[PDB]
């Protein structure tokens, strides 16, 4: 989960304020209140952005040629499948005796 | 007189052969292992 939480910080991240900055000089509308909008989200958001974006490009590279990241790609879960087929006969085949035991009363 | 005797002795020969058929049903139903040991667990 931690490239996954990594992903989604990412993207809540991505719309930062640096695209709505472009209305804070011109706040100074009333003396030659919001006027902090001007400092921290004028270019740190855009830099911390692009700091991580960088970051996140530079990761270890696993994908070389061909097919990785597997795992599933084999044996028994199929077995494990084919276990809960036989727990569904053997509930038909209780249920039929049971058909059978209420026939015999 | 021994008619009584006869049909009871006849219900309880049906009653067998019903219990044989579930027992018969059961023996198919019961042995639900043989058959696939060779890869349980």
């Amino acid at each position: 989960n931690e490239r996954l939480r990594a992903l989604e910080d990412i993207e809540r991240e991505i719309g930062a304020i640096l695209q709505n900055a472009g209305t804070v000089i011109l706040e100074l509308s009333k003396e030659k209140r919001l006027l902090d909008r001007q400092a921290a989200a004028f270019t740190a958001s855009v830099q911390h952005v692009e700091a991580e974006l960088s970051a996140q490009i530079r990761y270890l590279t696993q994908v070389a040629t061909g097919q990785p990241h597997e795992g599933s790609s084999y044996s028994s879960r199929k077995d494990c499948q084919m276990a809960l087929k036989r727990v569904d006969y053997a509930r038909l085949k209780l249920s039929d005796v049971a058909r059978t035991c209420e026939q015999m009363l | 007189e021994r008619r009584e005797i006869a049909e009871v002795n006849k219900k309880l020969k049906q009653k067998n052969q019903q219990l044989k058929q579930i027992m018969d049903q059961l023996r198919n139903l019961i042995w639900d292992i043989n058959a696939m040991l060779a890869m349980r667990n």
